[PDB]
RNA sequence: CGCAAGACGGACCAGAGCGAAAGCAUUUGCCAAGAAUGUUUUCAUUAAUCAAGAACGAAAGUCGGAGGUUCGAAGACGAUCAGAUACCGUCGUAGUUCCGACCAUAAACGAUGCCGACUGGCGAUGCGGCGGCGUUAUUCCCAUGACCCGCCGGGCAGCUUCCGGGAAACCAAAGUCUUUGGGUUCCGGGGGGAGUAUGGUUGCAAAGCUGAAACUUAAAGGAAUUGACGGAAGGGCACCACC
């Protein structure tokens, strides 16, 4: 199933970017 | 316990059976009632007419 | 095994038969000297099998047809079906009975006067 | 238990029917001779026995069951009395097939004597014999028409009688019978049966009667 | 031993039943009310290997020992009730169904009426194995 | 249908087999009646799909019982059409 | 590119139909694609019926059929060989088998 | 043999019915709603399709109460194996059931907007109406139910054909198109980067909606034909195969 793990890889990597950049300000 | 032994005459040659074609399935027919009729797998060759030997008469067998 | 009989020996005794019904027989020992004379044929042992399969068919036109062999003897009984029968003197007929639909269908046609009528039953047979 | 051949403290009792049966002894039955605190028939009594009519009646149908209790032991005799009866499970796994309608019914119901029983019917649709369709089905308005007659004939039976004419009644099945006849001016039936029989509660143990049903 | 002090004419009867699957058989004859047990005997009794405990070899064996200890206890005639599993899973009987019934037979027992009693659900709890099945 | 039949010409049965609406020209298939009862003989007009439970002049209980098509007459003298 | 033009199921006109659990393996389907089969045979094999009649009490007696209905999904049909693969025409044919 | 609790409605069950879709199967009663048909009833253009706005919306998931039979993510162990944080087995938390608030997604599929007209044949099937010779049931007719033979509406579908269309597979519509115009809503523009970054907005959270560019590349893709190949199926053969 590719594209949906594709797709769940994209969403912890958001998840994560989220969570960095709202800490800075 | 123990059980007698029983002979039986072979009246037909229904076919091959094993994985290499190794024994021959037989219908038999007892000596002692001749309405009582069953079906055997026998290891050598086996011609219509010849007398078998069981060491047990109640068991019976389908394509082993 | 394997005793079939190849195209070669099946087709020259048919054409044989076609044209030397009138010398041949059950004997194979004789049917193996006329087609020694009647054909040319290369070798002793195709001569033999040739022989033996007019023997096994001269055995099978004695008792009715074989499709790809025809002889005078059995074209002029074939010509005494043909033609007409020995089985009536006239034809069968024609005082047949009508049905009331029918008997309906002659009176628009300005026919009948000649055949009796029954009906059927009250309600279609199921 | 490690007993060496328990098999040597055991008495046979026979079995008795209730005096509707043609055939009335049932067979024999164990239990060990009696003890300090354990008597015997206290072992022997609420023993539940099912039996095939064929081997109560002499000229009945194998396929109906009825089960019997024992409520006393006289002498070496224990004697029984009725606690239902059912169908056997090839006959009705043989009654339903596809391409018609099953209909059901159920009922609560006292004798003139204190029994509470609880009875099941079951019936089925008719192909007639010109039919040249695949399907018999009623539409849902005639089988509601046929389920209330089901249990307006099955009270009727039962609300009037004891449980010796209640019996009666159930060995050659006139129940079903006249509800078969009853309900061809709705849609016609062809298999129907109460096909089994509960008890829910029963009075007290009345010797009188137990034995008016045995002499 | 002692059976019924009656012994000539008629038969003494017994219900047998017999639940045969997958995995095992069991052969056990008791009283006519079910409530007494005469004696019991099953596949892995007669075989030392689990693969053989289902086979139609292990249920003859089982059903021989059974019914000489009813002709020594006096009973003649057996009712049969024969059971698969039954609720969630397969209900069909397993390999050693057929081979204790004839056993049982051969060796004397008369034989009365014979039923099926496998225990069946108008509708059920949720079967074992998940959505995608046992896979293979 | 074949290749060539004329549509100005339809022969009665075959104008007489279709739908109400579906005619060359529009004809209803009700009609208007004229009934009578026992015991009281006064005639009166009823219509064939009648929706009312009709009570006669001669004040019987039911002179027609209403249904999903033609309505059902209590077993009255005459269900004779008017002509036009 | 559509293999079949009922899409391998019987559902025309409706959007939901409940499942049913296989009798080999548990796994979860429609009950309108569900391979279907009813089995009626007697509980005593053809050989076995002479010797069971003889020690039977009853002068008259006949021996009880069972009665079970299976239901698989298309890998156990295919794997257990209820159902074979078949010519792209000859998919088309509806009628069972012959007796 | 008897008691208790929680979940579920087998067989009958079908290319059958109902609903805007998601969905809907034990009995009986109560409340409000609806399609088609029948009609020589009534109003008389009141209609079609739709930015903004609005109701409903499988399963999983979140918050607060109650319950807990079966099954079972995470987890603890037994096997298998080079390893096995998997497939197979034993146990089990959250959840799976009910009540009250949230959430707005799906291979949510006929991968196929809605309204209207026209263009071949045939047999069935569910609902309402119309006509007809018999058989069967209730009361003694009549009326009415189960069956049988036809006709008309509108419904879920099937078979067939050189209607015609298409790249073909196939389609009575996916037809009436270079002989190109019945009305009207949404929406695509070579393959990737990418449903990503950034701003707005809704949410308790998970997340939903809207949504780029720099850069990179000669093909990526659809239907069908002949080979080769399969730990796919069916027939047949060989001591350079086996018994």
């Amino acid at each position: 199933m590719r594209a949906k793990w594709r797709k769940k890889r994209m969403r912890r990597l958001k998840r994560k970017r989220r969570k960095m950049r709202q800490r800075s300000k | 316990r123990v059980q007698p032994i029983k002979l039986a005459r072979v009246t037909k040659v229904l076919g091959r059976t094993g994985s290499q074609g190794q024994c021959t399935q037989v219908r038999v027919e007892f000596m002692d009632d001749t309405s009582r009729s069953i079906i055997r797998n026998v290891k050598g060759p086996v011609r219509e007419g010849d007398v078998l030997t069981l060491l047990e008469s109640e068991r019976e067998a389908r394509r082993l | 095994m394997g005793r079939v009989r190849t195209k070669t020996v099946k087709k020259a005794a048919r054409v044989i038969i076609e044209k030397y019904y009138t010398r041949l027989g059950n004997d194979f020992h004789t049917n193996k000297r006329v087609c020694e004379e009647i054909a040319i044929i290369p070798s002793k042992k195709l001569r033999n099998k040739i022989a033996g399969y007019v023997t096994h068919l001269m055995k099978r036109i004695q008792r009715g047809p074989v499709r790809g062999i025809s002889i005078k003897l059995q074209e002029e009984e074939r010509e005494r079906r043909d033609n007409y029968v020995p089985e009536v003197s006239a034809l069968d007929q024609e005082i047949i009975e009508v049905d009331p639909d029918t008997k309906e269908m002659l009176k628009l046609l300005d026919f009948g006067s000649l055949s009796n009528l029954q009906v059927t039953q009250p309600t279609v047979g199921m | 238990k490690k007993v060496v051949d328990p098999f040597s403290k055991k008495d046979w009792y026979d079995v008795k029917a209730p005096a509707m049966f043609n055939i009335r002894n049932i067979g024999k039955t164990l239990v060990t001779r009696t003890q300090g605190t354990k008597i015997a028939s206290d072992g022997l009594k609420g023993r539940v026995f099912e039996v095939s009519l064929a081997d109560l009646q002499n000229d009945e149908v194998a396929f109906r069951k009825f089960k019997l209790i024992t409520e006393d032991v006289q002498g070496k005799n224990c004697l029984t009395n009725f606690h239902g009866m059912d169908l056997t499970r090839d006959k009705m796994c043989s009654m339903v097939k596809k391409w018609q309608t099953m209909i059901e019914a159920h009922v609560d119901v006292k004798t003139t004597d204190g029994y509470l029983l609880h009875l099941f019917c079951v019936g089925f649709t008719k192909k007639c014999n010109n039919q040249i369709r695949k399907t018999s089905y009623a539409q849902h308005q005639q089988v509601r028409q046929i389920r209330k007659k089901m249990m307006e004939i099955m009270t009727r039976e039962v609300q009037t009688n004891d449980l010796k004419e209640v019996v009666n009644k159930l060995i050659p099945d006139s129940i079903g019978k006249d509800i078969e006849k009853a309900c061809q001016s709705i849609y016609p039936l062809h298999d129907v049966f109460v096909r089994k029989v509960k008890m829910l509660k029963k009075p007290k143990f009345e010797l009188g009667k137990l034995m008016e049903l045995h002499g | 031993s002692l059976g019924p002090q009656v012994a000539e004419g008629e038969n003494v009867f017994g219900v047998c039943h017999i639940f045969a699957s997958f995995n095992d058989t069991f052969v056990h004859v008791t009283d006519l009310s079910g409530k007494e047990t005469i004696c019991r005997v099953t596949g892995g009794m007669k075989v030392k290997a689990d693969r053989d405990e289902s086979s139609p070899y292990a249920a003859m064996l089982a059903a021989q020992d059974v019914a000489q200890r009813c002709k020594e206890l006096g009973i003649t005639a057996l009712h049969i009730k024969l059971r698969a599993t039954g609720g969630n899973r397969t209900k069909t009987p397993g390999p050693g169904a057929q081979s204790a019934l004839r056993a049982l037979a051969r060796s004397g027992m008369k034989i009365g009426r014979i039923e099926d009693v496998t225990p069946i659900p108008s509708d059920s709890t949720r079967r074992k194995g998940g959505r995608r099945g046992r896979r293979l | 249908m074949p290749l060539a039949k004329d549509l100005l010409h339809p022969s009665p049965e075959e104008e007489k087999r279709k739908h109400k609406k579906k005619r060359l020209v529009q004809s209803p298939n009700s009609y208007f009646m004229d009934v009578k009862c026992p015991g009281c003989y006064k005639i009166t007009t009823v219509f064939s799909h009648a929706q009312t439970v009709v009570l006669c002049v001669g004040c019987s209980t039911v002179l027609c019982q209403p249904t999903g098509g033609k309505a059902r007459l209590t077993e009255g003298c005459s269900f004779r059409r008017k002509q036009h | 590119t559509k293999k079949r033009r009922n899409n391998g199921r019987a559902k025309k006109g409706r959007g939901h139909v409940q499942p049913i659990r296989c009798t080999n393996c548990a796994c979860c389907v429609p009950k309108d694609k569900a391979i279907k089969k009813f089995v009626i045979r007697n509980i005593v094999e053809a050989a076995a019926v002479r010797d069971i009649s003889e020690v039977s009490v009853f002068d008259a007696y006949v021996l009880p059929k069972l009665y079970v209905k299976l239901h698989y999904c298309v890998s156990c049909a295919i794997h257990s060989k209820v159902v074979r693969n078949r010519s792209r025409e000859a998919r088309k044919d509806r009628t069972p088998p012959p007796r």
